């Protein structure tokens, strides 16, 4: 039964809206990781319970190289807490804003392994993830795409079940989310033409500042490229960027199938990406386990340890992996 | 490079 004294607390990695993220040591084996922190008040506050909720059965029901593991999840009378593996790397959205676009060779690779990981949670454990974008896709310490935040996700989504939630990041939403008039597992193949459009094009498909506007592009206007984007990444893009579901690569019964077929990743063997036998075309280049290079200094630079309705209990929250 | 963007649910 794990408790919060099993761990060091060194440095502030983020804090989101609901809680907050301390990269850790675990006392008995020396494995660092990422805890996530969030006060049970202000999760009921903020009706996020359910999310919570989401997030740790999303977790506990998956293992995959480019989904962030769950090693340890509990509770304290005020607190709950998810241990998980540490992506040292930072997040992409980071390594995009510093870079101002990534060759196609460097963007196939990260999109053959979010592949990899959206294929396993839709054809193995029917989860849609519904939020991909720059900022939950994360770098291990050898370059390898981790994608983190669950607490979106939809479990039990079998074929072309449909879904109503309104939910995601503006900016990435399809356009079949945006007519508000049901949805499917394609959601996701949208938004891996957003990340990759955003990897190679150096900026998202569909911009505006205004979210009702923004809307209005992403449901009307046609996509562009610039006239350098190579004719293998643009027919991938416009697959991925189709507004009608039915249309759009990975849309079909086959799903991933279709898009892992695509020309643009011709020569990929699928199996060896499961695997990890690509060549990460970009190495983190951390000294060692507490180089927070590439996470915000905003939060890097503070140093704080801290260790009924308003405050329940959570019944049946903990978990331990290795099962 | 864009503003870091934030998710949302309802
Ligand atoms: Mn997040």
């Amino acid at each position: 039964r794990v408790t919060m004294n099993e761990f060091e607390y060194l440095k502030l990695l983020g804090k989101g809206t609901f809680g907050k993220v301390i990269l850790v040591k675990e006392k008995a084996t020396g494995r660092y990781y990422a805890m996530k922190i969030l006060k049970k008040e202000v999760i009921v506050a903020k009706d996020e319970v359910a999310h919570t909720l989401t997030e740790n059965r999303v977790l506990q029901n998956s293992r995959h190289p480019f989904l962030t593991a769950l090693k340890y999840s509990f509770q304290t009378h005020d607190r709950l807490c998810f241990v998980m593996e540490y992506a040292n790397g930072g997040e992409l959205f980071f390594h995009l804003s510093r870079e101002r676009v990534f060759s196609e060779d460097r963007a196939r690779f990260y999109g053959a392994e979010i592949v990899s990981a959206l294929d396993y949670l839709h054809s193995e454990k029917n989860v849609v993830y519904r939020d991909l974008k720059l900022e939950n896709l994360m770098l291990d310490k050898d370059g390898h795409i981790k994608i983190t935040d669950f607490g979106l996700c939809k479990e039990g989504i079998k074929d072309g079940a449909t879904m109503k939630t309104f939910c995601g990041t503006p900016e990435y939403l399809a356009p079949e989310v945006l007519e508000d008039n049901d949805y499917g597992r394609a959601v996701d193949w949208w938004g891996l033409g957003v990340v990759m459009y955003e990897m190679m094009c150096g900026r998202l498909p569909f911009y505006n500042q205004d979210h009702e506007k923004l809307f209005e592009l992403i449901l009307m206007e046609e996509i562009r490229f610039p006239r350098t984007l190579g004719p293998e990444a643009k027919s991938l893009l416009s697959g991925l960027l189709k507004k009608d579901p039915k249309q759009r690569l990975g849309g079909g019964s086959e799903d991933a199938k279709e898009i892992m077929q695509h020309r643009f990743f011709a020569g990929i063997v699928w199996q060896h990406v499961y695997e990890k036998k690509l060549s990460p075309p970009f190495k983190p280049q951390v000294t060692s386990e507490t180089d927070t290079r590439y996470f915000d200094e905003e939060f890097t630079a503070q140093m704080i340890t801290i260790t009924s309705e308003r405050r329940p209990h959570f019944p049946q929250f903990s978990y331990s992996a290795s099962g | 490079g864009r503003p870091r963007t934030t998710x949302f649910a309802e």
